[PDB]
C-alpha cells in the first residue's frame, strides 16, 4: 500500500505437498492497482 | 411582515432578453490534495 495505491503480485504453481510450505523459487507478477487512498493497519482471511 | 422565502420565475417565451431563463452548470472542482482520478484527454498521433 503505496501512496494511496493497493497493489497486488500473485502466482499459482502446482504441488504434491502434505502439511508445509514447499522449498522453491517463484516470481509473483502484478495481477491489480487499486487506487483506494484508504489507510491500512490490519488485516484477517475469509474461509469456506 | 410574515413573508414565504421562496419565489417562482414567470419564464414565458414573451419575456425581454435578460427576463428569459438561461441554463447554468458550474464545473467546480477542488485541486492536487488526492490522487488524480480525472484528466483531460491525453492527445495521440500515428505511429511511425
Ligand atoms: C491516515 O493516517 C494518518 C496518520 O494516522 C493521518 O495523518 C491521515 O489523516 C489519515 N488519513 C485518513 C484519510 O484517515
Amino acid at each position: 500500500n503505496i501512496d494511496g495505491y493497493f497493489k497486488i503480485y500473485s502466482k499459482h504453481t502446482p504441488i504434491n505437498l502434505v502439511r508445509d510450505l514447499p522449498q522453491g523459487f517463484s516470481a509473483l507478477e502484478p495481477l491489480v492497482d487499486l487506487p483506494i487512498g484508504i489507510n491500512i493497519t490490519r488485516f484477517q482471511t475469509l474461509l469456506a | 411582515n410574515c413573508y414565504f422565502p421562496l419565489q417562482s420565475y414567470g419564464f414565458q417565451p414573451t419575456n425581454g432578453v435578460g427576463y428569459q431563463p438561461y441554463r447554468v452548470v458550474v464545473l467546480s472542482f477542488e485541486l492536487l490534495h488526492a490522487p488524480a482520478t480525472v484528466c483531460g484527454p491525453k492527445k495521440s498521433t500515428n505511429l511511425v
